RNA sequence: GGCACUAUGGGCGCAGCGUCAAUGACGCUGACGGUACAGGCCAGACAAGAAACACUUGUCUGAUAUAGUGCC
């Protein structure tokens, strides 16, 4: 039970930059195992990066990182390392370190994984979002309910938080996954369906909080009528 | 050459009690050095099967692995509600290692058509030089859903982006959000902005439209 | 990759000469080359060792081999 892996060292970094991730093992001596790195770009699948062998210290790398990344271990610290050099936007991912098990107990399957540390490579500067109402109206009405929302636009880096009516409104909310625009800034929208009969009586205010740029924005969304 | 691992299906809809078989095909012999992993959203993967057919310790017995040559199948004898997840095969026969692209197991329900909504750009936005038009498809099933923008009946390519929610925990439907991004100059060169939605629950494709400058 | 045929300086022959993680191998040229052996070295695959490789110890194969040719 007591086996655990803790990745650390992630962060933002510009293209061409470098970063060193660490992997603190506990519950076992790191000298007798193979240690791997596995990454997962946001919304994508797993991608094996590198590994180091016990007793030999032999190292293996994926094609997409050969010549830029270096895995190593310091067995006196019980820690593994991933030095990443001349990083590229394609390297943006959650980076996992994993233990390959003992041969006789689990073959070569990775039996323990850390919870990962996030590496973001971007040219983008820190930038608070612009918030724009998605006004309810006809063309956003389906019988008894109307849809309405806020467009949270052109921010970096992730994440934003969006609440409706200062948290009081939660049911019917869909806050969509953000999409990364070719400008390198993110954009998301958040929408809630409500009884159309309440559009005249209840105000609706999306609260957008972006701690990286230390910005808080409250937008009242109002119906469009004629 | 790198050994390729390619899984099938890439997504699979089932209900509790279903027998599920996910396959993965190595591009060359990988003998039996194949592992299967389960990953739930926001959590790190967990090992299920090692050496292609050995149940990893502590893993429920309904999971099993199976091999014929380069054909690898993970099956779940009887799906339980905690089995909805993404699964991965991995070859560790040779360096560099390879994962398959992953098979998502989602909850099957009856077909639900999207209710489709459209939102013209805000006045606040148009003041800024940008025009964003947003199309919402709300609470539908299944997830496959073509969203097609038309501007004065011209089909749009290359200027829209989509995002989909995860399957809802309560009605296990989806919701999608398509945004058409235009320069303000481009937006004022046209009249009729339309969202065409194509989905299994609709008899024929539904469209929502507006004319720039409508009250 | 297989099958048949041909030939074989230990897988390591002598002597120089060059490259390399040099009580090793690898490539050159020269000269020599009746046998058998035996150790030892070495190469290749593999097993176990907390072990994919490397390391240690062990196992199997090195004429049941290895070059050439022909054929599928
Ligand atoms: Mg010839």
């Amino acid at each position: 039970s007591e086996v655990q892996l803790v990745e650390s060292g992630g962060g933002l970094v510009q293209p061409g930059g470098s970063l060193r991730l660490s992997c603190a093992a506990s519950g076992f001596y790191i000298s007798y195992s193979s240690i791997h790195w596995v990454r997962q770009a946001p919304g994508k699948g797993l991608e094996w990066v590198a590994s180091i062998s016990p007793y030999s210290g032999s190292t293996y790398y994926a094609d997409s990182v050969k010549g830029r990344f270096t895995i190593s271990a310091d067995t006196s610290k019980n820690t593994a390392y991933l030095q990443m050099n001349s990083l590229r936007a394609e390297d943006t991912a959650v980076y996992y370190c994993a233990r390959q098990g003992y041969r006789r107990r689990s073959g070569r399957g990775f039996d323990y994984w850390g919870q990962g540390t996030l590496v973001t490579v971007s040219s983008a500067s820190t930038k608070g979002p612009s918030v724009f109402p998605l006004a309810p109206s006809s063309k956003s009405t389906s019988g008894g309910t109307a849809a309405l929302g806020c467009l949270v636009k052109d921010y970096f880096p992730e994440p934003v938080t969006v609440s409706w009516n200062s948290g009081a409104l939660t049911s019917g909310v869909h806050t969509f996954p953000a999409v990364l625009q070719s400008s390198g800034l993110y954009s998301l929208s958040s929408v809630v369906t409500v009884p159309s009969s309440s559009l005249g009586t209840q105000t609706y205010i999306c609260n957008v909080n972006h701690k990286p740029s230390n910005t808080k924005v409250d937008k009242k969304v109002e119906p469009k009528s004629c | 050459s790198d050994i390729q691992m390619t899984q099938s299906p890439s997504s699979l809809s089932a209900s509790v009690g279903d027998r599920v078989t996910i396959t993965c095909r190595a591009s060359q012999s990988v003998s039996s050095a194949v592992a299967w992993y389960q990953q739930k959203p926001g959590k790190a993967p967990k090992l299920l099967i090692y050496s292609a057919s050995s149940l990893y310790s502590g893993v429920p017995s309904r999971f099993s692995g199976s091999r014929s040559g380069t054909d690898f199948t993970l099956t779940i004898s009887s799906l339980q509600p905690e089995d909805f997840a993404t699964y991965y095969c991995q070859q560790s026969y040779s360096f560099p290692s390879t994962f398959g692209q992953g098979t998502k197991v989602e909850i099957k329900r009856t077909v639900a058509a999207p209710s489709v909504f459209i939102f013209p750009p805000s006045d606040e936005q148009l003041k800024s030089g940008t025009a964003s038009v947003v199309c919402l498809l709300n609470n539908f099933y299944p997830r496959e859903a073509k969203v097609q923008w038309k501007v004065d009946n011209a089909l749009q390519s290359g200027n829209s982006q989509e995002s989909v929610t995860e399957q809802d925990s309560k009605d296990s439907t989806y919701s999608l959000s398509s945004t058409l991004t235009l320069s303000k100059a481009d937006y004022e060169k046209h009249k009729v902005y339309a969202c065409e939605v194509t989905h299994q629950g609709l008899s024929s494709p539904v469209t929502k439209s507006f004319n720039r400058g409508e009250c």
